[PDB]
């Protein structure tokens, strides 16, 4: 008889008190608005759209959720802007200017020393 | 200057603090468990039973809490190996990004590495990576070599470009054209083996000096 | 599911399991840490490109023939011929397997973007804008980076392109290897088969079934027998989770090496000895494999030496 963990998805109280629930590999007919069936389980409380945005709250298998404008949505993470390179057999592209960029990288080096 | 705006991120440093705080909060809470015994205060179980009857109940609690310590220490060893691997990466970057210039791709930031500056963080290190990023490209027509006097000329460094009517030599990382001369190029082979070779003039400085 | 693994359906057990504290919370927290890192491992190895690049329709790069590593348009999956070979070689009592965040179609799209960027712009797109240059000229710069004068390619372009095309063609013969990928599957399958089998053990109790105990015994004594089984099966879960953490650190170290090679072997030219294959590194092409990555390393190897006198 079906079973599967239950997790609660929240855009964090500090922004809204709504929530959606995913029942892992549970069919939406055997759980007991917005009901969407995905190969990862039954998603309740978010509407599934065909657009794509950046991953917000990973749901699994390509889907995400998040707030929009007043609600929670579940889309499919897109992979990025598409772009064709203007290749030819006798063409080249050379920069005529430049910028200097600065970026951060953070690394941990130690923990607290404990004794029992 | 924009770096401060992005700060005023460090979740990797807070996670280290959280993981140890959670193991210490759990280790203490595991003392309020009976493990199937009579009570959990080594005193109750004592001032309430005989030397030969309070021995079984206390032995159960001892086994349970001794298992708690084994769980705690095993996880600290596994987690200390992970922070050690991170400290090894940070020490390696300190040598190769700060004390020198690296050619390793993406090891010292995004772009072409120029320099890096360290900053101290609590239980960690922050690297300020300075990189070179090209911008504003234009397209040109190119050719691998140029024919002059029936001989093939190849660039010493750079690429041949055409602006539409004339051909120049440029360096590969910044557009800066110069005239193609015999001091800019070298000769190798004939114009019968290079695919895509084009006709142009390569100027010799000697003859116009000799009028 | 800690409660369904240990107790299993029974409800008289649930009140007894609550008496051991937060062991079931620790198991869920520990396993969630692994579950989140395994998706990040994949993003760091493959999601190193901003835009999704495409090759031009003609697909003829001065001779060099890359059809064995580019996608096949006549397929539902859009895999390459070599990727099709790579994927052709490799529920219980409270146990479940979660799906990956990225499908394997999405991973194939990251790989085709890296291939299309490299073949048309070399390594420039990894440091800024993609700058087109003819491929034959890309190869000539790569020989220059290893100390060979650039006329060696321009006067022998046909020879190098024809020899390359056969050398890459031999790769399929060596495949039609991936034992490192099958071992990952085996190690997890073995831990899940052992975890389930450990439920048929009495651990010195009268029986191994928490309902049968009650059916033939009073509560005062049944609490002791069930507590023994709970301790035994709770030890099973601690063994399982501890090994998953130790083994996840090893696959994480491998994902870090694969991400580092993706940057240094594919998005650029390396001078590190033996880091990008055997010989003098020219270029590398990625291919997707199930739970892994395959690197096709292109190297320069000298041949046919003669001896000379020198000064
Ligand atoms: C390269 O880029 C910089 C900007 O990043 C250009 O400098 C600016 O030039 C404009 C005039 O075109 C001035 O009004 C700005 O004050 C300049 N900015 C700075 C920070 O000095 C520079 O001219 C560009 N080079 C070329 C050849 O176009
Ligand atoms: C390509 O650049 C050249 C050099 O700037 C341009 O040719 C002219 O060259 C003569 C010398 O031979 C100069 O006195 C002129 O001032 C140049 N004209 C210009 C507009 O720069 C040529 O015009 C350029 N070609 C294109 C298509 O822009
Ligand atoms: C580049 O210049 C050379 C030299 O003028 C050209 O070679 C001539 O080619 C024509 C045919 O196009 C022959 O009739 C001549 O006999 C060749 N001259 C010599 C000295 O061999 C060459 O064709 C030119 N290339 C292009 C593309 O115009
Ligand atoms: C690239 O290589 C493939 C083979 O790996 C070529 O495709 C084969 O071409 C031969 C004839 O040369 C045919 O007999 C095979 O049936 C082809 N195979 C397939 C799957 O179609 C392909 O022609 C090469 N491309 C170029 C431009 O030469
Ligand atoms: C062959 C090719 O890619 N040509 C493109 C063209 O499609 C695009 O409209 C133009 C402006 O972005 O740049 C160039
Ligand atoms: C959450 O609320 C506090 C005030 O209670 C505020 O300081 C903080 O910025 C809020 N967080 C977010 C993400 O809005
Ligand atoms: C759920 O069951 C219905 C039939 O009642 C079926 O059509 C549907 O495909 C099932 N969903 C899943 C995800 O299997
Ligand atoms: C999304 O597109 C598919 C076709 O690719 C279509 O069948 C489906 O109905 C669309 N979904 C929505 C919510 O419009
Ligand atoms: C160069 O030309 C190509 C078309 O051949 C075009 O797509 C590209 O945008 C051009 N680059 C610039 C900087 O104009
Ligand atoms: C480039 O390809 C075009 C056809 O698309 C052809 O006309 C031209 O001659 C080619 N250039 C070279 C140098 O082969
Ligand atoms: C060069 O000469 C040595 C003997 O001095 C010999 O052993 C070696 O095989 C020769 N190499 C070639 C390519 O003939």
């Amino acid at each position: 008889c079906s079973f599967g963990g239950v997790s609660v998805i929240t855009p964090g109280t500090n922004t809204s008190n709504q929530v959606a629930v995913l029942y892992q590999g549970v069919n939406c007919t055997e759980v007991p608005s917005n009901v969407f069936q995905t190969r990862a389980g039954c998603l309740i409380g978010a509407e599934y759209v065909n657009n794509s945005y950046e991953c917000d709250i990973p749901i699994g298998a390509g889907i995400c959720a998040s707030y929009q404008t007043q609600s929670i949505i579940a889309y499919t993470m897109s992979l990025g802007a598409e772009n064709s390179v203007a290749y030819s057999n006798n063409s080249i592209a050379i920069p005529t200017n430049f910028t200097i960029s600065v970026t951060t990288e953070i690394l941990p080096v130690s923990m607290t020393k404990t004794s029992v | 200057g924009k770096i401060q705006d992005s700060l005023s991120a460090l979740g990797k440093l807070q996670d280290v603090v959280n993981h140890n705080a959670q193991a210490l909060n759990t280790l203490v809470k595991q003392l309020s468990s009976k493990f199937g015994a009579i009570s959990s205060v080594l005193n109750d179980i004592l001032s309430r039973l005989d030397p030969p009857e309070a021995e079984v109940q206390i032995d159960r609690l001892i086994t349970g809490r001794l298992q708690s310590l084994q769980t705690y220490v095993t996880q600290q060893l596994i987690r200390a190996a992970e922070i050690r691997a991170s400290a090894n990466l940070a020490a390696t970057k300190m040598s190769e990004c700060v004390l020198g210039q690296s050619k390793r791709v993406d090891f010292c930031g995004k772009g072409y590495h120029l320099m890096s500056f360290p900053q101290s963080a609590p239980h960690g290190v922050v690297f300020l990576h300075v990189t070179y990023v090209p911008a504003q490209e234009k397209n040109f027509t190119t050719a691998p070599a140029i024919c002059h006097d029936g001989k093939a000329h190849f660039p010493r460094e750079g690429v041949f470009v055409s602006n539409g009517t004339h051909w120049f030599v440029t360096q590969r990382n910044f557009y800066e054209p110069q005239i193609i001369t015999t001091d800019n190029t070298f000769v190798s082979g004939n114009c019968d083996v290079v695919i895509g070779i084009v006709n142009n003039t390569v100027y010799d400085p000697l003859q116009p000096e000799l009028d | 599911d800690c409660t369904m693994y240990i107790c299993g359906d029974s409800t008289e057990c649930s009140n007894l399991l609550l008496q051991y504290g937060s062991f079931c919370t620790q198991l869920k927290r520990a396993l969630t840490g692994i579950a989140v890192e395994q998706d990040k491992n994949t993003q760091e190895v493959f999601a190193q490109v901003k835009q999704i690049y495409k090759t031009p329709p003609i697909k003829y790069f001065g001779g060099f023939n890359f059809s064995q590593i580019l996608p096949d348009p006549s397929k539902p999956s859009k895999r390459s011929p070599i990727e099709d070979l790579l994927f052709n070689k490799v529920k219980f009592n409270g146990l479940t397997v979660l799906p990956p965040l990225l499908t394997d179609e999405m991973i194939a799209q990251y790989t085709s973007a890296l291939l299309a960027g490299t073949i048309t712009s070399g390594w420039t797109f990894g440091a800024g804008p993609a700058l087109q240059i003819p491929f034959p000229m890309q190869m000539a710069y790569r020989f220059n980076g290893i100390g060979v004068t650039q006329n060696v390619l321009y006067e022998n372009q046909k020879l190098i392109a024809n020899q390359f095309n056969s050398a890459i063609g031999k790769i399929q013969d060596s495949l039609s290897a991936l034992g490192k990928l099958q071992d990952v599957v085996n190690h997890n399958a073995q831990a899940l088969n052992t975890l389930v089998k450990q439920l048929s053990s009495k651990f010195g109790a009268i029986s191994s079934v928490l309902n049968d105990i009650l059916s033939r015994l009073d509560p005062p004594e049944a609490e002791v027998q069930i507590d023994r089984l709970i301790t035994g099966r709770l030890q099973s879960l601690q063994t399982y989770v501890t090994q998953q953490l130790i083994r996840a650190a090893e696959i994480r170290a491998s994902a870090n090496l694969a991400a580092t090679k993706m940057s240094e072997c594919v998005l650029g030219q390396s001078k590190r000895v033996d880091f990008c294959g055997k010989g003098y590194h020219l270029m590398s092409f990625p291919q997707s494999a199930p739970h892994g990555v395959v690197f096709l390393h292109v190297t320069y190897v000298p041949a046919q030496e003669k001896n000379f006198t020198t000064a």
